[PDB]
């Protein structure tokens, strides 16, 4: 944004948007899987209690 | 007189303050393409060499 004006910057920024957004989807997806596995240990410790 | 393109001249510009508007906004140039830099924001930017 300091080095290209809008019409050209849009081409570059969208590559960063999609690369980052796909990299954040991957984090959230794998946290959903981890959380669902800690939940299984919570439901286990709740009954060992 | 300029160089022959097989013996193309090179000069280093450094330790100075520019004003690329004096170049880009002049009427004489028939071509002023810029790659990875905008011709306008070029004048707001700064370089090592």
């Amino acid at each position: 944004l300091a080095r290209l004006d809008k019409v050209e910057a849009e081409v570059q920024i969208d590559r960063l948007i999609t690369g980052r957004l796909q990299s954040l989807q991957t984090y959230v997806t794998q946290q959903l899987i981890r959380a669902a596995e800690i939940r299984a240990s919570a439901n286990l410790a709740a009954t060992k209690m | 007189r300029f160089a022959s393109v097989y013996a193309w001249n090179r000069k280093r510009i450094s330790n100075c303050v520019a004003d690329y508007s004096v170049l880009y906004n002049s009427a004489s140039f028939s071509t002023f393409k810029c790659y990875g830099v905008s011709p306008t924001k070029l004048n707001d930017l700064c370089f090592t060499n």
